[PDB]
């Protein structure tokens, strides 16, 4: 493994990370109705934790890609060329199926990669936050030269240029996998594993079901009802969660800095760290039902987004760098990795939990009246 | 790039001692354990001892009772007081050092460093 095949590599579980994450990206960029990104959320979530009790061949992983590809041309056909019924049916099915197939290929590029020297794992960790800023910064760009028609609630040309870009990385990633991937082919019991570090499960939950509670839901799409938030606005709120959510996961691992030394603290005091994430609820709220300008305004609106951005990707990080260090009778190989597998459960069931739960503040009447 | 530094390798008459110093570099992510692994002329890897990041000791049944391994984490640097040494023990001991990034995805990768060639005889 020369420097070429290096860099050949890790270029391509960068591709792959960032094809597999700009579908739920530009699905969140493009205002797309929120039952769609809850299909989405509930298809990645259900694949993931299946697939990770499941060896599925990594032959399929190019199938899956492709895959999203159709879909995304589908969406493209759905929108220019059928009615209202019929585009809404074939989002949420596709929504779901895209869910399920991009959380079945992100577990067979975990997998292709953990199992190597030299883990190939921050690599596809930097492809997923470059997929992020690099929907963001489309959005933008896309956002000064396209009209607002606004077909279906989204934008018609908007959507077309997300969509081939969309595409067109995904082939790309496709081709990379194909060339560089060979695709061909005593212990403590799980009770006593969860109670060691039920801590660093919880705190796992906590972090994720909190932040999905708001953002795709109370966060952009209550504030925008209420407020008339313009959708040039609209982006740059989204953008500052996707940008500031990436950001924040590299000074936890850069403990070795000076800088960084505090940001892994502990498992106790992450636990009182989540309870503080909890005063962000009343916050979201304020900002969906508050007329003075001081919440009628684009600057906190993007600060109150980008707070709980970067407390989401700190606090996710967080709890697999410490859980090791508290844990008192956990001593093999194998067990921290089963533990370690108990995290990622943690996070989906997190996920899946927060995005359901934006359906409790439908209840509560919390955006303002349209007069 | 991630460097293991290694100090204490020699010759020692039996029944001697010996003080093995490692220390971590870069360690992009945390560190989970930094251990010893030694391996004999003409034999495979074997543990010897491993430190956690909280504390917790692994022993191989071999140097139960004569090796005692300390730890530090604010420098992340391992040291090895081996101790009532025989013939037997000779071999080149490797400082190995086990962490974990999880920027978007758990990773676990594992540094082995140049090691030390240690012997007893005469
Ligand atoms: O496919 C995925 N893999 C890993 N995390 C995802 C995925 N889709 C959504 N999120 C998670 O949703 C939150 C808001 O953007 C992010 O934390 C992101 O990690």
């Amino acid at each position: 493994l020369s420097s070429k095949q290096h860099f050949m590599l890790s270029l391509t579980f960068i591709l792959i990370g960032l094809s597999s994450l700009n579908v739920w990206n530009t699905a969140l960029g493009l205002n797309i109705n929120f039952k769609y990104n809850t299909f989405q959320i509930t298809g990645l979530v259900c694949s993931s934790i299946v697939a990770l009790f499941v060896e599925i061949p990594k032959i399929m992983l190019p199938f899956l890609l492709g895959g999203l590809s159709i879909l995304c041309a589908g969406f493209q056909i759905s929108h220019s060329f059928f009615t209202d019924t019929q585009f809404d049916t074939y989002c949420l099915v596709a929504f779901i199926v895209i869910g399920v197939v991009a959380g079945l290929a992100q577990t067979i590029a975990f997998n292709i990669g953990s199992t190597m020297e030299d883990n190939m794992g921050g690599y596809m960790s930097a492809g997923i936050g470059i997929s992020g800023v690099f929907i963001f910064v489309i959005n933008l760009l896309l956002d000064q030269f396209v009209s607002p028609e606004k077909h279906y609630g989204v934008n018609k040309a908007k959507l077309l240029a997300l969509y081939i870009i969309c595409e067109l990385c995904l082939i790309l990633a496709i081709v990379f996998c194909v060339c560089n991937l060979d695709l061909t082919n005593a212990t403590l019991s799980y009770m006593e594993l969860f109670k060691d570090s039920y801590k660093a499960i919880l705190t796992m939950f906590l972090v994720n079901w909190l932040t999905l509670q708001l953002f795709p839901g109370v966060g952009h799409k209550k504030w925008q009802e209420s407020h008339n938030i313009s959708d040039y606005n609209v982006t740059i709120i989204v953008g500052m969660f996707q940008v500031f959510d990436f950001l924040s996961r590299y000074p936890p691992n850069l403990t070795h800095i000076k800088i960084f030394k505090n940001f892994t603290f502990s498992l106790n005091k992450l636990l009182v760290a989540n309870s503080l994430r909890l005063l962000f609820i009343p916050w979201f709220i304020l900002n969906a039902c508050v007329d003075h300008p001081f919440f009628k305004n684009i600057v906190q609106q993007c600060v109150c987004m980008a707070m709980l951005a970067f407390t989401n990707g700190w606090f996710n990080t967080v709890p697999f760098l410490v859980f090791v260090k508290e844990l008192k009778k956990a001593k093999k190989k194998k067990e921290i990795e089963i533990i370690s597998t108990f995290l990622v459960i943690a996070m989906f069931v997190g996920l899946f939990c927060g995005i359901w739960t934006t359906y409790i503040y439908n209840l509560f009447n919390i955006v303002l009246p349209k007069p | 790039q991630v460097q293991l530094v290694e100090s204490g390798g020699g010759l020692v008459q039996p029944g001697g001692s010996l003080r093995l110093s490692c220390a971590a570099s870069g360690f992009t992510g945390s560190i989970n354990y930094m251990g010893w692994y030694r391996q004999a002329p003409g034999k495979q890897r074997e543990l010897v001892a491993r430190f956690s990041s909280g504390g917790s000791t692994n022993y191989a049944d071999s140097v139960k009772g004569r090796f005692t391994i300390s730890g530090d984490n604010a420098k992340n640097t391992v040291y090895l007081q081996m101790n009532s040494l025989k013939p037997e023990d000779t071999a080149v001991y490797y400082c190995n050092a086990e962490t974990i990034s999880y920027v978007y995805t758990v990773v676990f990768q594992d540094y082995w460093g140049q090691g030390t060639q240690v012997t007893v005889s005469s």
